[PDB]
């Protein structure tokens, strides 16, 4: 199924994913297309920061579901 | 899909910040 | 003023200080458990609207003519809002006072994406800034053009190393201007005129990229740039 | 008794206390398990801030309360 990933600045990101994929593998995934170390990735859905270990079907993240996908920043 | 960290870019940051 | 250097600076008679509006249930994002999700030495991060930013004594100010780098404390009062939320309203807020005060303010968002974001350090929080309040919109308006300008910049320089200064003014000139920025174009003076600060901006990103990923700093739009305005 | 702490990253630390203990106490048992110097950390409980010098039955908490942990960093 797809579901979508949106960032603080609106940007989205479409993913291919199946409900037993771990949020681990969506980070992996979010790495792949756009680069992002996975160490940098927060995940939010329903207003929760999302557990590695957990599956997309543990949350109910549906099909055309919608993750928040907030950075921890490299900074000087 | 290479390497692309996120960043901030600093607008100003008082003389008192050590890091 | 022994501070600042005319509007004031006001807030909801139910705002609270800095740590007690952090521990409102409105703003917890964790199932806490016991191993915990962040690190202790990352700051908590969430959005903040109808924000204010003014010295310690009452006067709104701006945070871009240098009084952050003479160490004057900037506070700053607003409602908190969870770090996911686009709901720029007071609506399911958390109104904070004498928040700070702000140690380092900064762009992010160098995504491709529509928003420049703007984003407050204190010593307990981050906040990353929606809509300002009516009082303070006339004094953040006047740097969000080059504000936008430097993300422009930023992301033309990560997708297009290869790139001429040429190039970069035609992507400069074709990008549509956000909404409430209140102009129908940018124009190569848009960069211009923000020379100083825009280079600024991209030599900061480059600084904090890890020392494995190619700099944007030494590129032929820069240089071009870096004579042709002047920039130290 | 037995109280707990909730940290803003997510972590619930549970603690042995007593209703004479001072804040500042209550702050040492928390550097005793998180490493955490007590100047750095703010306690919150039902909104209030709680202050150094009060003790937990100045406050009447009672056993199995929650408290809110707020950390402030040492420089910027
Ligand atoms: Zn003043």
């Amino acid at each position: 199924m797809q579901i979508f990933v949106k960032t603080l600045t609106g940007k989205t990101i479409t993913l291919e994913v199946e409900p037993s994929d771990t949020i681990e593998n969506v980070k992996a995934k979010i790495q792949d297309k756009e680069g992002i170390p996975p160490d940098q990735q927060r995940l939010i859905f329903a207003g929760k920061q999302l557990e590695d270990g957990r599956t997309l079907s543990d949350y109910n993240i549906q099909k055309e579901s919608t993750l928040h996908l907030v950075l921890r920043l490299r900074g000087c | 899909r290479t390497k692309q960290t996120a960043r901030k870019s600093t607008g100003g940051k008082a003389p008192r910040c050590q890091l | 003023c022994i501070q600042c250097g005319l509007k004031y600076g006001q807030h909801p008679p139910d705002a609270v200080d800095e740590p007690q509006m952090l521990t409102n249930e409105k703003l917890s994002i964790f199932d806490a458990n016991e191993s915990g999700f962040e690190s202790y030495e990352a700051l908590p991060q969430h959005k903040l609207t109808c924000f204010s930013v003014y010295c310690k004594h009452g006067h709104l100010c701006p945070i871009d003519t240098g009084l952050i780098e003479k160490n004057i404390e900037l506070f700053f009062s607003g409602s908190a809002k969870p770090i996911y939320d686009d709901d720029p309203s007071l609506e399911g807020g958390v109104n904070g006072k004498n928040l700070g005060p702000i140690n380092e303010w900064w762009i992010t968002g160098f995504d491709g994406g529509e928003k420049a974001l703007i984003g407050f350090s204190t010593s307990f929080a981050e906040y990353i800034l929606m809509d300002p309040s009516p009082e303070y919109a006339p004094i953040f308006g006047l740097m969000q053009e080059k504000i936008y300008i430097s993300k422009i910049v930023v992301e033309f320089l990560q997708s297009n190393s290869d790139s001429t200064y040429e190039d970069l003014i035609n992507k400069i000139e074709t990008t549509v201007p956000p909404s409430g920025l209140n102009l129908n174009r940018f124009t190569e003076d848009s960069l211009l005129r923000h020379a100083q600060f825009v280079v600024e901006q991209v030599e900061s990103y480059d600084e904090a990229g890890d020392s494995d990923e190619q700099p944007i700093f030494l590129t032929p739009c820069m240089r071009d740039l870096i004579k042709l305005a002047g920039v130290t």
